[PDB]
């Protein structure tokens, strides 16, 4: 989850996230660097009493400020796409899961060998236990081994939604009528936290998502008591 | 493109022209304070005495104060101009902005 | 039929200040006043029916 | 006085009844749609149509009989009515990309499918085809047309003007009649709202061009145009030709390509 | 196989646009539709400018195909100087008709 | 002809400052005020 | 003679002071929704209600600020002015049916201020997506009353794009090429054909959407076979050509501002400049889908998206650096006009850049529909289109007016609104880093501080704005007639004098050929 | 190209003339038998409730509320099927 004061991503959970973050960090380097630039030449051509007002040849200055920037947009394309591509991997889920979206709350579906779902609603704060999280607690978590490769599945019952994650690097949208894929995988045990992030009318601000990563065999456990 | 030499004679062609008028010393003046160079102390000589010519002290006087300001910061361009061109201010009767106490606010 | 241009382009060259919706004699008055009094009245009326449908009505 | 070649315009009230007849007509659509009422909707057609009416009048009165379209206003008229012509093409492509973007990827509702399940589509073999020639004609009539005009004969020009009429009134008979018949209607799915929509905006763009022919029918009969200066009529013919190249598109795609 | 019955331009054109037709009938611009063709422009042969009245805006361009045209107030009387290049104008003062 | 000239070319009237001064406070004012006003009208509704 | 001057005009002087009037007004609408926006965002809870009433205000805000403030003020407004005067010409092509774009547009505001009083308003978002925006989540008129102001605005600007597109080819002097015509005509030129293409798109969609509403079609309804997602498709052809056309005149304004206070008689590169619009305007019609990176479109798809959207940077990256090297070697004056467009060279770049942060579908995921992406538009739109709008308002105020402003106020004021703008939005970067939504009226306690501190840096814009009107106030108070002013040889707007007569160029400039 | 014919010696009205009554219109009155001849009414499909077809999300604004605007009672079923 966020912290008070954060400046950057929270934490990375998943290795894509991981990835995320070292790809940012490359890209936002360089918009410090060309920011920066535009800002020192500014001042750099602010700062003399020396003049030149007659007409300037461009034709040779041209060539330097298309092909340096058309190298930057290069180095920043190219790990961009090469994590667009290995989110796509094939990976083989050992599990699907499955979330439909709803005016305000998610519903979740497993349903690979028995027949679980149940419906998973933002806890009220004036319910909230003693330090539990305003906006951000549900009553029904998502419970998900980890460690494992999960395929989820995202669709809505009503309006439009959209199922996210960030630590976990997850954003896909849930439209009525289309089944939309993603692979989740926690390198870590805890709880992970995201908001409804597509606008869904009067409560898009208060419909959370919370998961709840633990080892398989207490994966298991839970699931052979929803029995 | 052309050396410096032969811009340098171009203008001091153009300044020296017997019959220039007032309109040509203010489009030569004004069109060569638009380049990156302080004028050499030739073209300026030969724009002080197109301007006496001209029967005009003052734009006499305003081209030393362009010529000390084309320079920016670089304090020793201006000392040195004035230094060349010595003889002609004194022929010419030609007092520097800093002897018209121009240069003080 | 035949060819009355001309007669046209007299009345409507006449040097008499009229703008060219008017030139046209005294129907164009009538016309015009028709078409602003209908586009007044009608986004008065339109008005009046915001007004009407900005609260509940029971 | 001006010694340039353009047209400074009379001060002039149609602006401004032209948008408040939009403010009546799309208010009008609202109350009709929501409040039960087509008071409001009747006032902004009508203040719609006297504004265009009067507006058009204006122009006719401006250049016919007042000499103020020099080459000069004309080549900009030319240019004005082009652009128009590509807003309403670009227009029309929206509806085709939502008739492509359902039909190439029909989803399970429909039976997964295209035409959907329960859908019978006209024979484009039928009356469509007959559509697709009369239009078709009337490109060649309204050519005929614009070449007598040019040769000053303008009995021949009224002859062949009146038939690309005739011609496109015959269409929307027509077109009135396949959707009277039509088994399906706009309320049977993306098939028949792509349909209908696209259908039902190129046939009111059929009956604008009709409009727009006759208008420069009577003008014709009223020897307004010279065998020389004629844009209203040219400016009628490109729009006659971009409603036949519409119902082309609409042929092959909806009725062909998508039955 | 055929017949007549459309009016011409000559019979039927009226107001400005005859005024631009009969104009370029006799090769002449009272309405600008033309570019004038420069002279060399310099003192003794001055590019004349044509006006209605005593002073008229020039725009010059320098060399061609300058994307920076420079503009000035042209004024009655002797000849005056493009400020960018120095090539002369003359104001003619004419009335329209020609 | 119209009138032409610094304060003849607007529709508003800077003969008065003070009165100018009216308008454009009714003017800028009704703007910035209109969705306070609106945002109460739906609070108030139900 | 008052009504047949302001109602009845036929002059594009006349209609661009009316649309300048208009599109200030329209800002004060716009401003005022802003801060409600963040007063209910200044401390964590509720103020107002909840995301219905919250985001009718948030879609107003948008819609106003967009086709009311900005369009108006840069194409109507500054366009109608400068471009006649700018190539000499007596007046637009369409005198008559220029004046029908302003006046369709107070019908077109009245439909929006309509459909926020009725029922419950339109809390859709700007892009009125489906179903929330159909009529069942949306029951009602207000969505209806929505669409129908797009199409009035739409029509306005889709004549105003014919208008301007003939006139600026038609209507130049006989000798001047289309490459001897200032930026700024170019810059309208090119956005008027943005406009033509893509409005008509964004009406189909919106008529789609009507009917979907009312006739029982299904377009975007999957019970009919219809897809959620044409609609975003449609909207986004035309929503992505849309930001462009909001930045192009400004693009056009700058060049202009810049040039003049760097004392030159001409921009830096000027063909540079007119390639790098005309190739951003083609570009921005290619890029539309990384607004949908979430939506479950392929990868294949993402990755074009993602690299095309990035080439953009390219002529955009040119503009820049000709600015800069505009300002090199000048006799720089330092106007207020000169402070904003130098704050815009700064700010625009900055809310490029994070936009090519954003081009990246695979980072976008996380960035996607959060406040990240809030901070990226707004610096391109309030620190870009607005400073440029500022800019081009106090250099040209004493052409349209006939007076001058008190210099040393509106230096006050650029100072003030650059803190307020710049402490709005610099925190919305970590907000949305840190996963903070879009379209939120309250959010988890972490996010408090950078609310708060966006929240204070809205107000300090509020007294900019207020003291813009007072500044406006003063020089009409005051009645300081200009006299003369410099570079008219290069300036040909300023050469008919202060305020130019009603009618000008009726004997039109003499441009000869050689 | 591809058709064949063969003129284009001289563009003008008596060409275009032609055209319109010798191809154009022939044409058109060719289309009209065949169209005349392939007209009749065909056998109604069974009802069926399909829930793609049919729809209703609103009522439209004219009649009761239920029946579309070219409504033909021989071939247009209503949700509930053909009228009586
Ligand atoms: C840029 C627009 C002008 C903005 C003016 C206001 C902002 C000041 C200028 C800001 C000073 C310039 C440097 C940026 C400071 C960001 C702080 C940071 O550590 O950034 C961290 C990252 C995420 O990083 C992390 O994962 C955290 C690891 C390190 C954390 C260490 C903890 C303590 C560090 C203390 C920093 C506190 C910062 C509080 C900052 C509170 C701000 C109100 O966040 C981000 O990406 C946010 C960036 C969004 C992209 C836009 C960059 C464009 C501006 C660059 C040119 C400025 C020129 C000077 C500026 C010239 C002005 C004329
Ligand atoms: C003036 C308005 C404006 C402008 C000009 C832009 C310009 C750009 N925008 Fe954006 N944008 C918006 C207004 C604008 N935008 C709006 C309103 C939205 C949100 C819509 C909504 O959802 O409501 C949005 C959303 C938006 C998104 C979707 C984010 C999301 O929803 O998840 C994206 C994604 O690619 C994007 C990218 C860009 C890029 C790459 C540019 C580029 O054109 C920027 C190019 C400029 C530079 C790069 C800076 C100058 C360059 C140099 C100095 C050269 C060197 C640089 C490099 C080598 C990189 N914009
Ligand atoms: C041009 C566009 C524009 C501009 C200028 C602004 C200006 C501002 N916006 Fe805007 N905003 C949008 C376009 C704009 N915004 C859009 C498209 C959205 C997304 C909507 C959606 O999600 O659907 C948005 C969303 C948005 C949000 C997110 C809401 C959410 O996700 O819940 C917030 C929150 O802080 C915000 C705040 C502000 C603030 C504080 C300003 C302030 O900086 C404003 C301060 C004042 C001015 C900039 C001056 C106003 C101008 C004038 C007075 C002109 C004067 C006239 C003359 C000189 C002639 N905006
Ligand atoms: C040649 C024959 C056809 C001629 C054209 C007929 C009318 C078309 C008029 C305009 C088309 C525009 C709106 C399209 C709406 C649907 C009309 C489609 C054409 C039509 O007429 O469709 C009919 C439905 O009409 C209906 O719903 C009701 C239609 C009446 C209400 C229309 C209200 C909507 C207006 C929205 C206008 C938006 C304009 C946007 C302009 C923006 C520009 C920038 C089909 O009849 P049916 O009984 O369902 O099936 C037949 C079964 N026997
Ligand atoms: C992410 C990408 C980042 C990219 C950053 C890129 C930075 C690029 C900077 C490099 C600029 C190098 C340009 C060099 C051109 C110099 C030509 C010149 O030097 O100027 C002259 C011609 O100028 C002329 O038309 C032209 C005169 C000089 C103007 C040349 C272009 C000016 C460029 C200004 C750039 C400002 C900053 C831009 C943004 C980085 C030739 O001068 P000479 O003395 O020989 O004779 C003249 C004097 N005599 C009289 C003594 C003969
Ligand atoms: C049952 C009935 C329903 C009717 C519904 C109403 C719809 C009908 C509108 C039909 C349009 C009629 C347009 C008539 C224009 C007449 C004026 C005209 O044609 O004016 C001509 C100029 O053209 C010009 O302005 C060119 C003007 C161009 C006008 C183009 C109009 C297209 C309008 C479409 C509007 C809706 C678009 C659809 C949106 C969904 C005048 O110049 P000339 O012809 O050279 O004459 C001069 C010579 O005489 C000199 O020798
Ligand atoms: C100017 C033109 C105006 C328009 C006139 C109408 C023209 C129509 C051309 C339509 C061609 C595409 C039709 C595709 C539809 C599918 C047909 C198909 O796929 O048919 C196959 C051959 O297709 C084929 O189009 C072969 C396709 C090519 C055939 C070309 C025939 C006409 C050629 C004219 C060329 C003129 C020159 C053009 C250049 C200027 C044959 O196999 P089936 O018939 O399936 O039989 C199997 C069953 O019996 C049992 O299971
Ligand atoms: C849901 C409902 C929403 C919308 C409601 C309707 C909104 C608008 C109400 C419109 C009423 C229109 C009234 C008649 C307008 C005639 C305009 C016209 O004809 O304009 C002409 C120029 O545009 C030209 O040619 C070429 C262009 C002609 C345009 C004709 C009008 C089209 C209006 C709608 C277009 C919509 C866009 C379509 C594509 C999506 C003439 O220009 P003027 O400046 O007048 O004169 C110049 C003089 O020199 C003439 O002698
Ligand atoms: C001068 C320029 C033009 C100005 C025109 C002003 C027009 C004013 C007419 C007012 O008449 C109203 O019409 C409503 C509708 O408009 C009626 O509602 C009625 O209309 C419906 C449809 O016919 C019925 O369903 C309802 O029973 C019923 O409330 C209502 O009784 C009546 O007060
Ligand atoms: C300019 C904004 C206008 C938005 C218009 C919103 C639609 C209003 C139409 C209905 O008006 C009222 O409807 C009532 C119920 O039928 C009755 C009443 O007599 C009528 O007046
Ligand atoms: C400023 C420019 C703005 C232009 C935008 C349009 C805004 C118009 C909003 C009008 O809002 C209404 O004001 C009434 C005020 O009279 C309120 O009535 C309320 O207050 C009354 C007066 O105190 C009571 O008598 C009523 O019973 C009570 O419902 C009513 O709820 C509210 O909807
Ligand atoms: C050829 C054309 C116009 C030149 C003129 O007639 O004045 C010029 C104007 C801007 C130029 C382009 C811009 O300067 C941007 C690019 C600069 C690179 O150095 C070459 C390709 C590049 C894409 C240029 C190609 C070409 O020289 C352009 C397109
Ligand atoms: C009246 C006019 C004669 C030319 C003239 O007025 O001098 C003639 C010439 C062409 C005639 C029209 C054309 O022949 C086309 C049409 C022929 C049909 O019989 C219907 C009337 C129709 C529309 C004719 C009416 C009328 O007899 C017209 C209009
Ligand atoms: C997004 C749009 C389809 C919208 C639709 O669903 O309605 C589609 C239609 C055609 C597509 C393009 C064409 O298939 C051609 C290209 C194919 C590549 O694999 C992706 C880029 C590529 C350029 C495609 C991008 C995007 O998927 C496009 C532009
Ligand atoms: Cu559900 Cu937002
Ligand atoms: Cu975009
Ligand atoms: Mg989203
Ligand atoms: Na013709
Ligand atoms: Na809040
Ligand atoms: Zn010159």
């Amino acid at each position: 989850m966020a912290y008070p004061m954060q400046l950057g991503f929270q934490d990375a959970t998943s290795p894509i996230m991981e990835e995320l973050l070292h790809f940012h960090d490359h890209t936002l380097m360089i918009v410090f660097l060309i920011s920066s630039l535009v800002l020192y030449i500014i001042s750099l051509m602010l700062t003399t009493k020396l003049t030149h007002t007659s007409t300037m040849d461009a034709q040779e200055v041209e060539t330097i400020w298309t092909i340096l920037p058309a190298i930057i947009l290069i180095l920043i394309a190219l790990p961009s796409l090469r994590i667009l591509y290995m989110m796509d991997e094939i990976n083989n889920p050992s599990l699907t899961v499955k979330t439909m979206g709803h005016q305000w709350y998610w519903s979740y579906e497993y349903t690979d060998y028995e027949d679980l779902s149940f419906d998973s609603y933002m806890i009220p704060t004036s319910e909230l236990k003693p330090g539990e999280l305003r906006l951000l607690e549900v009553d029904n978590r998502v419970v998900l081994p980890m460690e494992m490769t999960i395929r989820m599945l995202v669709s809505s019952e009503d309006v439009l939604h959209s199922w996210a994650v960030p630590s976990l690097g997850l954003k896909t949208d849930a439209i009525p009528g289309r089944l939309n894929q993603t692979t989740l995988m926690s390198s870590r045990p805890g709880l992970y936290y995201g908001q409804c992030s597509e606008i869904c009318g009067s409560n898009h601000s208060f419909m959370p998502i919370v998961l709840e990563l633990v080892p398989l065999k207490y994966f298991e456990k839970w699931s052979a008591s929803m029995l | 493109h052309e050396t410096d030499e032969e811009f340098d004679a171009r203008w001091v062609t153009y300044f020296n022209k017997p019959d220039i008028d007032a309109w040509e010393l203010r489009k030569g003046m004004n069109t060569l304070v638009g380049y990156d160079l302080v004028p050499e102390p030739k073209i300026i000589d030969a724009a002080l005495r197109a301007c006496r010519r001209l029967n005009d002290f003052a734009s006499a006087v305003r081209i030393l104060e362009v010529v000390k300001d084309k320079a920016g910061p670089h304090k020793e361009i201006y000392p040195y101009v004035i230094q060349e061109l010595r003889p002609t201010l004194n022929e010419l009767g030609i007092s520097t902005p800093e002897e018209l106490g121009l240069d003080k606010v | 039929f035949e060819n009355r241009v001309a007669e046209k382009q007299k009345l409507f060259q006449e040097d008499n200040g009229l703008p060219v919706h008017l030139k046209g004699g005294a129907t164009d008055n009538i016309l015009y006043r028709v078409t602003m009094t209908l586009c007044l009245g009608g986004t008065l009326y339109s008005l009046y029916c915001l007004g009407w449908a900005s609260f509940p009505h029971k | 006085h001006q010694t340039h070649a353009y047209h400074m315009v009379n001060p002039s009230p149609w602006p401004l009844t032209g948008a408040l007849s939009a403010l009546l007509m799309t208010s009008g659509l609202t109350m009709w749609f929501h409040f039960n009422s087509m008071t409001l909707l009747m006032i902004g057609l009508t203040t719609n149509m006297l504004t265009m009416y009067q507006w058009w009048r204006d122009v006719i009165r401006e250049s016919t009989f007042q000499g103020h379209h020099t080459p000069a206003v004309q080549k900009g008229l030319r240019y004005g009515m082009i652009l128009f012509i590509i807003s309403e093409v670009l227009f029309f492509t929206g509806f085709f990309w939502a008739f492509y973007h359902s039909s190439l990827a029909p989803t399970p509702e429909l039976g997964g499918c295209w035409p959907p399940t329960g859908i019978h589509p006209l024979n484009p073999l039928e009356v469509p085809l007959l559509n697709t020639s009369v239009l078709l004609a009337s490109g060649v009539s309204i050519t005929w047309a614009h070449h007598s005009l040019m040769e000053g004969d303008r009995k021949h020009m009224l002859q062949a003007l009146f038939i690309t009429i005739t011609l496109g009134v015959y269409f929307t008979l027509l077109q009135a009649s396949e959707y009277y018949e039509a088994p399906f209607t706009i309320s049977d799915g993306v098939y028949g709202s792509t349909f209908f929509v696209a259908t039902g905006f190129h046939g009111l763009h059929v009956i604008i061009g009709s409009t727009f022919l006759i208008v420069c029918f009577f003008r014709q009969l009223k020897f307004h145009f010279t065998s020389n200066h004629h844009f209203g009529f040219e400016a009628a013919a490109w729009y006659w030709h971009f409603v036949d190249v519409v119902w082309l598109f609409l042929y092959v795609s909806i009725y062909w390509w998508g039955s | 196989a055929s017949g007549g019955g459309v009016p011409t331009d000559e019979e039927q054109a009226t107001g400005l646009e005859r005024e631009v037709m009969l104009a370029a009938r006799k090769g002449q611009d009272p309405y600008n539709i033309l570019a004038p063709k420069a002279t060399s422009g310099t003192k003794e042969d001055p590019n004349l400018v044509p006006s209605i009245t005593n002073k008229r805006i020039v725009g010059c361009i320098c060399e061609e195909d300058n994307s920076t045209v420079i503009w000035f107030w042209l004024h009655k009387g002797e000849a005056q100087r493009c400020p960018s290049c120095g090539t002369h104008y003359k104001l003619v003062p004419h009335q329209l008709a020609h | 002809h119209y009138e032409e000239g610094p304060g003849k070319n607007i529709p508003f009237s800077v003969e008065n400052k003070w009165r100018l001064l009216a308008m454009m406070t009714l003017f800028f004012g009704s703007g910035f005020a209109a969705p306070f006003f609106i945002v109460r009208h739906q609070l108030l509704k139900k | 003679m008052f009504i047949n001057r302001w109602l009845f005009s036929t002059n594009h002087k006349d209609i661009g002071t009316l649309y300048l009037l208009f599109g200030a007004w329209a800002g004060m609408v716009g401003t005022a929704l802003s801060l409600l926006i963040r007063a209910e965002l200044g401390q964590p809870g509720t103020l107002l209600g909840d995301d219905q009433i919250y985001n009718v205000v948030v879609t107003a805000h948008a819609f106003v600020m967009i086709f009311f403030m900005v369009m108006p003020i840069m194409i109507g407004g500054f366009g109608n002015w400068l471009v006649p005067l700018m190539i000499g010409a007596p007046d637009m092509a369409f005198p008559r049916m220029n004046n029908m774009s302003f006046w369709l547009l107070p019908p077109s505001f009245l439909l929006l201020l309509a459909s926020s009083m009725v029922e419950a308003g339109a809390g859709t978002g700007w892009t009125v997506y489906p179903p929330l925006a159909g009529n069942l989540a949306h029951a009602g008129a207000s969505v209806d009353l929505t669409i129908f102001s797009l199409h009035l605005a739409g029509v306005s600007s889709i004549l105003g794009a014919i208008n301007f597109i003939t006139t600026i080819i038609n209507m130049k002097p006989p000798a001047m090429s289309q490459y001897q015509t200032p930026l700024f005509v170019w810059s309208v030129m090119i956005t008027a054909v943005l406009l033509l293409l893509s409005l008509p798109v964004l009406a189909a969609g919106i008529t789609m959407l009507l009917t979907d509403r009312n006739l029982n079609t299904t377009f975007f309804d999957p019970a009919g076979g219809g897809d959620p997602i044409l609609y975003q498709h449609l909207f986004w052809f035309f929503g992505h050509p849309e930001v462009y056309i909001l930045i192009l005149p400004g693009f056009g304004m700058i060049s202009h501002i810049v040039t003049y206070y760097s004392g030159k008689k001409e921009p830096f590169g000027y063909m540079g400049m007119v390639w790098a619009m005309m190739s951003i305007g083609f570009l921005g019609f290619i890029v539309w889908a990384h607004h949908m990176f979430t939506v479950g479109m392929d990868v294949d798809t993402r990755a074009y998206f993602t690299s095309a959207t990035m080439i953009i940077a390219i002529p955009t990256g040119v503009k820049v650096f000709s600015w800069l090297a505009t300002l090199h070697g000048g006799n720089i004056k330092w106007s207020p006009a000169m402070m904003w467009a130098l704050g815009f060279i700064f700010l625009f770049t900055v809310g490029g850049l994070t936009g090519i942060v954003l081009a990246n579908s695979s980072l976008d995921i996380v960035l996607h529909d959060t406040y990240y992406v809030v901070a990226h538009f707004h610096y391109v739109l309030s620190m870009g289109a607005v400073f440029a709008i500022m800019g081009g308002f106090v250099h040209w105020f004493p052409l349209f007016s006939g007076y001058t402003l008190n210099d040393t106020w509106a230096k006050i004021h650029f100072a003030i609104m650059f803190v307020g703008v710049n402490m709005t939005f610099f925190p919305q970067h970590f907000l949305g880093l840190s996963g903070m939504p879009r379209r939120y009226s309250d959010y988890p306690d972490a996010y408090t501080m950078w609310n708060t501190i966006s929240s204070m840096g809205s107000f300090i814009s509020l007294t900019a704005v207020m003291l813009m009107v007072f500044i406006i106030w003063e020089a009409f108070a005051s009645k300081r007639e200009v006299l003369t002013v410099d570079l008219t040889t290069t300036n040909l707007e300023w050469l008919n004098g202060c305020p130019p007569p009603y009618h000008t160029f009726e004997e039109p400039t003499y441009v000869n050929l050689k | 190209a591809s058709a064949a014919k063969g003129d284009h010696g001289g563009t003008g009205a008596r060409t275009w003339r032609f055209l319109t009554f010798g191809l154009a219109l022939p044409s058109v009155a060719l289309c009209t038998l065949n169209s005349w001849l392939h007209s009749g009414h065909r056998e109604r499909p069974a009802f069926i409730p399909y829930h793609h077809l049919r729809i209703r999300t609103k009522p439209f604004s004219w009649g009761d509320g239920n029946h579309t605007f070219f409504h033909n009672p021989r071939v247009n079923p209503l949700p509930t099927g053909y009228e009586k």
